[PDB]
RNA sequence: UCCUGGCUGUAAAGGAUGCGGGCUAGGUGUCGGGCGAGCUUCGAGCUCGCCCGGUGCCGGAGGGAAGCCGUUAAGCCCGCCGCC
RNA sequence: CGCUAUUAUUGGGCCUAAAGCGUCCGUAGCCGGGCCCGUAAGUCCCUGGCGAAAUCCCACGGCUCAACCGUGGGGCUUGCUGG
């Protein structure tokens, strides 16, 4: 229904769209680990439509910013919003507007086109399952003064972060994790970039083919 | 699925980023890929099958 | 084993470079002049040559991209157009042909050709940003980054950078089969130089 | 030194006045019909123990440790909480 | 001046990882290092590193293969029981079997895994992940 | 304020950056020594290149709140002292 | 007490925000290049004698369950000592 829906009335302007309109591509990986640039947020509209329900569109922040032309000040709004699946992939986005809703909606778009894909597992020691509900194993991300390290916990152990985090983790898929971190926490914008960038160097770390079977690990949506 | 390593060094392509991949040119038959920080930083390359030994 | 004599190398002049060197360069130079000049090794171009040749023939003649901003390299960039069929772009790159779908000449290529890699440093940011492979005419005050394949050779001179690409031309025809071999490319290498 | 007094078998939260779990607990209380949150609270209190001792257990070394993995498992099915084909995770 | 050759040759190693680098050079030599290099081969760290003959004293030539994160020395090298590894595990390492803590006992050089299985403990020299 | 012989022990006494060692692209100048090539008015002379050690400017990766630093680190490791 | 990585072994900082003595020599202490032989003080394993009971964790049993009490298994006493 909804699928053809939305691809009706979408005509591409890239090569990438051409391709998901056709069909070459089908499935949400084949876009990823291959130097493309993503420039129309159809394209994941399209591959994840679980990015367009109001379930899964978090808005994190709303602020309000002042330049000077006295000569009178001038009010504009910054918004930063994320948008995920709950099953490996995640995106953060920010927007610049006159009114709340232009800005709302250019920070979604850029989510959508900021859009990464993550690894999880099982890395406790205090559980050793086989299953995903966790990440694997550490991870360290920063963005200005903010330093983020998080670490693996046990089922029932239900994100031990800020909420900035916890709703970042709930819509990548992350049900239990343990946090340290340091700097600023009361700047939204780099305590969510932080994270973000701990998320994305689950993919950085160098492993071997025993490790998935130990850890369980997973790379974007599971089964 | 599959994920991607690089030729020079031996380590797995990430999801954003800026690496390209290639055919060999003196061969046909290889997928060379190269990394973003190796493309930088120009380390060079060798082909497994011949041993072109390119940038 | 020459595409071309080396009367014709020399007389032409890729094997002049400048007075300034790098390390990256250090594989593609053969001797210092008693000037302080350097000199440049001509097998290695010819064999780069061939390679760049078989690379660019085992792609699609409507998505390649030739630019140079220099002067001295604008006519024969666009004859290896007219020839291949490749695009070409000698001016100045407007910013935003690859990265801005709003521009009105717009396209995003599967290979770039670059003629300097410093001249055309815009370009070569936007080549990087949308994931393709670069090849680039490089000499000795050049570096490799963000280079792929790399052809030595001076990059300054009309005469050398005619030469250059009249070859790479005729190796671009000759590996897509469309010449039964060389000899049969009657095209004069003054039609690929800038006029005066 | 000082004698240890009794102490209360229930644990407080750490924040009082948070929305989604107070929903939670409200839907719960409603529907099981508790007095208070103490009784909620100290029901909670029981499931963590079973959970700290487990997570304690669990990839540890010596005869006591086994042991009491199986004391665990055999307190967890005469209280009708797990099947006796249970492991500790 | 020069204190401890071993911690060298592990930040060297790491820093031409980083960088993405394929032989590496270790100047001053030494039977540690000698047996920590073979450790990091048995569990697949490196590849075919060999020893070179100054006069002085000897170089190791290492090559090397991308599975290296992070490598570096312990100190103090801290004395551990056999059953004290957790603990050191939880400080050095990310997961739970993870990399590899280098142990010296009176029986030779090993992991904690082996250290472990024979049942003693010893003195930690080394991490690797 | 200078000279002879003594006291005082202070400064934006500032690179506002404690000292030693190993590793992580370089380019272009300049001072001292050495080697190799060419020129030479045959000069302890001129030009080009390379090794060592000093002293500057620029700069990619990287670092940092940023200004900016960047093999003469304000990077990663091994030490010791002083201070908040 | 925690919050507080605002005392920092784990685990902080000192160009411009608080903070490198004006510079050097050197005493104690701390840190110290490579190989061979020995020793066994530190270090590791195994075994004997000690570290009162109460208080801590677990199971079972007796008070309507529970708190409490009892019967057993461990831990605690930061360690000491003979081989
Ligand atoms: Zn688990
Ligand atoms: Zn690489
Ligand atoms: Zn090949």
């Amino acid at each position: 229904e909804i699928a053809q829906r939305v691809l009706e009335e979408w005509e591409p302007k890239t090569k990438l769209g051409r391709l998901v309109k056709e069909g070459q591509i089908t499935d949400i990986h084949e876009i990823f680990r291959k130097g493309y640039q993503i420039k129309e947020p159809e394209i994941v509209d399209v591959l994840l439509p679980e990015v367009n329900l109001r379930e899964n569109q978090e808005v994190l922040d709303i602020a309000l910013t002042v330049r000077m032309t006295d000569s009178g000040r001038r009010i504009r709004f910054r918004v930063l919003a994320a948008v995920g699946n709950r099953d490996g992939y995640v995106g953060l986005g920010i927007g610049h507007g006159r009114e709340v809703g232009i800005a709302i909606r250019k920070a979604i778009n850029y989510a959508k086109m900021n859009i990464i894909e993550i690894k999880r597992g099982c890395g406790s020691w205090e559980c050793r399952c086989r299953r995903p509900h966790s990440i694997p194993f550490a991870v360290e991300g920063k963005e200005g003064s903010v330093r983020v390290k998080l670490m693996p916990g046990p089922r029932g152990l239900g994100l031990v972060i800020g909420d900035v985090g916890k709703k970042i983790l709930t819509l990548a898929g992350v049900q239990d994790v343990w946090s340290q971190t340091l700097g600023e926490t009361r700047t939204t914008v780099n305590f969510a970039k932080a994270v973000f960038n701990a998320l994305y160097n689950t993919n950085r770390v160098a492993i071997k083919p025993e490790d998935i079977e130990r850890y369980g690990i997973v790379v974007g949506r599971a089964m | 699925f599959e994920v991607p390593v690089c030729t020079s060094c031996g380590k797995e392509i990430t999801p954003r980023e800026h690496a390209t991949h290639f055919v060999c040119p003196n061969c046909g038959e290889a997928i060379i890929w190269r990394c973003e920080s190796c493309r930088v930083l120009s380390v060079p390359y060798k082909c497994p099958k011949c041993g072109w030994e390119g940038p | 084993e020459y595409l071309v004599p080396l009367d014709q190398y020399l007389a032409a002049g890729v094997h002049i470079g400048t007075q300034q060197k790098t390390k990256d360069m250090k594989k593609f130079i053969y001797r210092v002049r008693q000037d302080g000049l350097y000199v440049l090794d001509v097998r290695k171009t010819d064999e780069r040559l061939r390679v760049a040749g078989k690379f660019l023939a085992k792609f699609d003649p409507e998505s390649i991209l030739a630019v140079s901003v220099r002067l001295y390299g604008q006519r024969p960039v666009k004859k290896f157009g007219e020839v291949t069929g490749a695009k070409a772009i000698p001016g100045r790159f407007l910013p935003g042909t690859m990265t801005n779908p709003q521009v009105k000449n717009f396209i995003e290529p599967d290979v770039l050709i670059v003629t300097d890699p410093r001249a055309d440093h815009q370009a070569l940011k936007e080549a990087v940003e949308i994931g393709i492979p670069i090849v680039a005419l490089v000499d000795t005050e050049n570096f490799l980054s963000y280079v792929d394949i790399a052809i030595p050779t001076n990059n300054k001179g009309r005469k050398a950078l005619a030469l250059i690409y009249w070859i790479l031309a005729r190796e671009v025809l000759y590996n897509r089969k469309e010449i039964e071999s060389r000899e049969d490319f009657k095209i004069p290498v003054e039609d690929f130089e800038m006029r005066i | 030194g000082d004698p240890k007094r009794q102490r209360k078998k229930y644990e407080t939260p750490s924040h009082p006045w948070i929305k989604e779990r107070l929903d939670r607990e409200r839907v719960l209380k409603r529907n099981y019909a508790l007095k208070n949150k103490k009784e909620l609270w100290r029901h909670e209190t029981q499931l963590k123990e079973f959970r700290r001792r487990a997570r304690r257990l669990l990839a540890a070394r010596g005869k006591q440790a086994e042991i009491e993995r199986q004391q665990l498992l055999q307190r967890l099915y005469r209280l009708g909480l797990l099947p006796a084909d249970a492991v500790l995770d | 001046t020069l204190l401890d050759p071993l911690a060298n040759a592990l930040s060297h190693i790491t820093n031409s990882e980083r960088v993405g680098k394929k032989e590496v050079y270790i100047k001053p030599a030494s039977k540690l290092i000698g047996e920590v290099l073979r450790v990091m081969l048995e569990n697949g760290y490196i590849g075919e590193f060999e020893l070179i003959d100054d006069g002085r004293a000897g170089i190791y030539r290492v090559q090397l293969i991308g599975k290296i994160n992070k490598a570096g020395a312990i100190k103090p090298r801290f004395p551990v029981k056999a059953r004290d590894y957790e603990k050191w595990e939880k400080r050095f390492l990310p997961a739970f079997e993870f990399g590899i803590l280098i142990v010296s006992t009176s029986q030779g050089v090993m992991t904690h895994k082996e250290a472990l299985e024979k049942g003693i403990g010893g003195r930690l020299i080394a991490y690797v992940y």
